[PDB]
């Protein structure tokens, strides 16, 4: 029941393991039946905030005039 | 164009020369409960035509000196036609709204009212009392409210007023106004438009709820640039807010609910 | 949490294309970036939005309350649940109306003698029962309601590293309403007006019900006082509409205002 | 549409919202020296963004009286950023240029400003003594100079002004001015539009030139219809200049040239 | 990290070839072995360069601050962190003039009573607050700024294992600049000599923000004084170009030198 | 996600099993999503000191006259 992900490597060490191998990599095994129990993953998508920064309706383009 | 439209909900027609498109809020359109969101278990009640069609509120004026209104929904439409019967007959009620708010001038005059829509609006009380602002106060109907330019408590001990203290530049809340841009808004802006039109889904954290103990959006108006005229230090333009109910259902039928007033 | 876009190079225009003009009274705002109104040259782009997604951003344990006990009714103290009790972890919640999440509370127990001659006690070990709204609550330090047979309870020996345990998301609502435009009651015609009267912006009397802490040792003549600093963290993420940020100090669990509103400094217009 | 644009060179960008078109003079548009056009062997500097970006020159004034403004290039744009550090560092340069004229008013104004680009604009100067004008006076900088509605012989003998005597229905050269029309020009006519837009190539019987004996373009403005409006005798609109170097390249480095002035 | 090429026999020599002869004008060092001066025998190198790599050279956890509270403001302290308060670390950093690593921060805590025979106080508990450039400083031990809401926030009970956390590369330019040969300000012409001056070879003013450290027990008026020595390790080292090491005492943050500009004993041109 | 790696034996022990098998190999497992968490490998790579010792532009033989 582990997972294994990828960690994003920022300082590098003069080594080939700080590029490759598992040795870039981080395990992970959930010890408790409750979701609430286990740790954010981190892994956390992002959006359109057109929703915010363009609710129109009728969709408009940046070079085209706006008031037509 | 951008700039003409034509707005047909049931036995209504709303049409414009002068828009600047329409804003729908988030993004998202009014739907209707699905079975997969449902929580009341019997059978909803849909008024269509009869309920979700332009109401015409009372129209406001705004002079030089204005600082604001506001107004609460389900709220300010309460006693309108069979909406309104519909509101009170029913313990739940859910709805989502067309709001097109009217002011034409001419070409001479200058001024921008900030028209935003605001989910959960609640507004500052005057007391040092905390959340004192009476259920009569809070739910004014169609005349709704007016923002202030300062806050001014209420002193009065055996008679307190528990009214709301909206102060203008504080957006009526504690926070700045110019940040309430976040929310779903359009700017009339008299050298380019007439009117403002915004198309609200329901929003809370609920798919039905109370429409008599809670109101889902407010609508707040500022004049973000003061009214001016060629030189009459005297103008006066009225501002009419036309709105209509979308996808109303109703669950939980009894008998009529009479709020207390005043 | 991703990547950002890389920068185009950009050469000169002569178009009837003008992104620079616009109309922000439609309730948009203009998309242009630097290309757009001047020449760019072409960078690839590394930087990252990481540490702002919705879960970095309130990935930290802040306090929200400090119940404090003197184990010489003040042998056991009793705190309604809330997050209006600080200010930090509240002002950065209200930049949205509605969350659910998950939430880990670490608990962080500090005591000491109150006099610096006098006095001994052994290792004090500590209850945290929480008592959900309708069980009883404890009138004395040592009656029936400790028992815990079905409240929640962590025991805590002092010295040990601080306690932590999770709750899930335990909203009555599909979502936490961090402002709710309403009342519980709708006052009826008729009524006195004592009647239906409740107040404004205020759902359940007892959201989520409230802690109750003691000390489990038998008190000794002894002068002391504990204090259990209550730190939260919510996990699992998700939060809805967006709303400016609190910009005058708070007053109170509502929106009220009383004391620093005026929050701005003075600038000259055309002073850098 | 013909009426709005946009011109983006290096940091600078100019929007338009009343253009009337743009000219290319001569249909040409700015282009670098081929190699079988090349003459100097040296290999050339090309500042590309740093001097090839809009520069405005100073903001005259137009009254029911002006008689109207003339410009020398590259001479105006002398001072200009590294535009003018280039040009005096080096023996020989050469470039085309972006010409924006800008002149809004309102709708209850009138007059038309005839803007004309004229290769080797060589003007009638004030004695009687013939190409007299001197270094000085020829070349004004950004600050230009003046046309005349009339001739006036300089006779000072002690000190001649050795300056230009530019009648304005004579073109400021012996021609008339109606005739004009045979450059490449616009024509900012109130009613119509808010500036004009030139696009000048390289015109010269030579690839490269030296920058500071010879100028090569002159821009001439011509006020065609006089400045009237509603009722006022007073009425002064501004008219500004703004002009970018285009595929500038200079041969020839050396020390930095320092001209003798005023 | 690796092995050492073996020694290859070599014999005798009569040739035009003159490896011993070189010119150090040119800027280069003469890359000669054994062999090329001298008859060597056939040696298989068994030793390695593996204590000797950047990395290796560096793992060790150096004092860079002792911060001192006493809980009888004192009763909290700021640290302003920097590398430069003690000179073993800043000296082997210094054999380069950038570096970009991660850093491993371990702290040990002791504290005492400072009267032999007066006073008492039950088990301590710090907390050791980051302060990032621009958040609020605290004024007192227990004013509003201890929530840690945003701030990464460390509880140590005395006692336990000294406490350790890990920090990445946090520097707003591509390498950590040991040496800096600027300023922070360009003086203009026409501007008072007050203004556009700053100090030479600062570059922020507030590089990595500060700690603030306190108890978090209520205080007794029993006299009592805690030390935590901060160490710090860099991991996953990475150098350029390399310098000199320093040969005189360090006088402040700079290069500056003052008092032991005399390194060198005597000793005898024709003396062993 | 384990690496295994093996040790460079120094002092060996009167054992087969200090001259083979996994008793010669160490075994990791990153435990934290944030690379700077992780240990030092301190399997660490070297270079070429020509870049310090010889930057010279035109390469010169030992053998051969440095200056020619
Ligand atoms: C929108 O932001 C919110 C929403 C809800 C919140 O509180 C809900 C809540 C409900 C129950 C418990 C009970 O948790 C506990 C238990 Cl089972 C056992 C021991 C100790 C605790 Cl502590 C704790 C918090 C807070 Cl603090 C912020
Ligand atoms: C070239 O050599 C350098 C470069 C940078 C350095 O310091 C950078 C730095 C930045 C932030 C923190 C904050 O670290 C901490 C945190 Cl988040 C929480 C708790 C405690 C600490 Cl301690 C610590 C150090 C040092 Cl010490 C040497």
């Amino acid at each position: 029941g582990a997972q294994v992900s990828s960690q994003k490597v920022g300082a590098h060490e003069n080594s080939n393991r700080a590029y490759g191998g598992s040795t870039i990599n981080y395990t992970t095994i959930n010890y408790y039946r409750d979701s609430a129990s286990n740790a954010a993953s981190k892994q956390d998508f992002a959006q359109d905030p057109s929703k915010f920064t363009e609710p129109i309706k009728d969709v408009l383009i940046k070079t085209a005039p706006t008031l037509n | 164009s951008v700039r003409v439209m034509q707005l047909t909900l049931g036995n209504s027609t709303i049409t414009t020369q002068e828009a600047a498109n329409s804003v729908v809020a988030y993004g998202r359109w009014p739907e209707y409960i699905k079975d997969s969101e449902a929580n009341p278990v019997d059978q909803p009640t849909e008024p269509d035509v009869a309920a979700c069609r332009f109401y015409t509120l009372d129209t406001v004026t705004w002079r030089k000196e204005s600082r604001g209104w506001w107004w609460k929904l389900p709220d300010a439409l309460k006693d309108m036609g069979l909406f309104g019967q519909n509101m009170f007959y029913h313990y739940l009620g859910r709805a989502g709204y067309t709001v097109h708010v009217q002011c034409n001038a001419s070409k001479f005059h200058q001024g921008a009212l900030g028209v935003f829509a605001v989910p959960e609006m609640c507004l500052a009380g005057d007391s040092t009392t905390h959340m004192f602002t009476k259920y009569e106060n809070a739910n004014p109907g169609e005349k709704g409210g007016e923002f202030k330019g300062s806050f001014t408590l209420d002193t009065n001990a055996t008679n307190p007023a528990r009214n709301f203290c909206p102060v203008d530049y504080l957006f009526g809340s504690g926070v700045l106004a110019g940040n309430a841009f976040v929310y779903p808004h359009q700017i009339i802006n008299l050298r380019t438009n007439n009117c403002a039109t915004l198309v609200l889904p329901y929003v809370n954290s609920l798919s039905i709820d109370s429409m008599t103990k809670h109101n889902n959006w407010g609508i707040a108006i500022l004049p973000l640039a003061p009214l001016d005229f060629a030189t009459e230090s005297s103008t006066e333009i009225p501002i009419t807010l036309t709105i209509a109910p979308m996808c109303c259902e109703f669950n939980g039928l009894r008998n009529i609910t009479v709020p207390r007033t005043q | 949490a991703n990547n950002l876009p890389d920068t185009q190079s950009s050469g000169p225009a002569h178009s009837k294309e003008t992104p620079a003009l616009t109309a922000v009274e439609t309730g948009a705002t203009n998309p242009l970036v630097p290309s757009d109104t001047v020449q760019t040259r072409h960078v690839i782009q590394k930087r990252t939005r990481s540490e702002s997604t919705v879960e970095s951003f309130f990935a930290r344990g802040a306090c929200v309350a400090i119940i404090e006990v003197d184990n010489d009714s003040k042998l056991f103290s009793v705190w309604k649940i809330t997050y209006k009790d600080t200010v930090q972890l509240r002002r950065k919640l209200e930049f949205f109306t509605y969350s659910r999440f998950d939430m880990e509370f670490t608990f962080v127990v500090t005591s000491n003698y109150t006099d610096a001659n006098n006095g001994h006690a052994l290792n004090q070990v500590y209850q945290i029962m929480y008592i959900p709204p309708g069980a009883p609550i404890p009138g004395k330090w040592n009656d029936y309601t400790w028992q815990t047979s079905s409240n929640p309870s962590v025991f805590y020996t002092y010295g040990a590293p601080p306690a932590r345990i999770s709750v899930p998301y335990v909203g009555i609502a599909n979502a936490y309403s961090h402002f709710y435009d309403g009342f519980a009651k709708v006052p009826l015609a008729g009524q006195a007006s004592t009647e239906g009267d409740s107040l404004y912006g205020a759902a359940s009397l007892n959201d989520f019900g409230s802690l109750a802490v003691r000390v489990v040792n038998d008190h000794n003549p002894t002068k002391l006082t504990s204090k259990i600093r209550v730190y939260m963290k919510p996990k699992h993420v998700r939060v809805w509409c967006p709303r400016p940020p609190r910009a005058v100090p708070y007053y109170g669990p509502g929106v009220d205002y009383k004391d620093g509103l005026a929050p701005l400094p003075g600038k000259g217009l055309t002073t850098y």
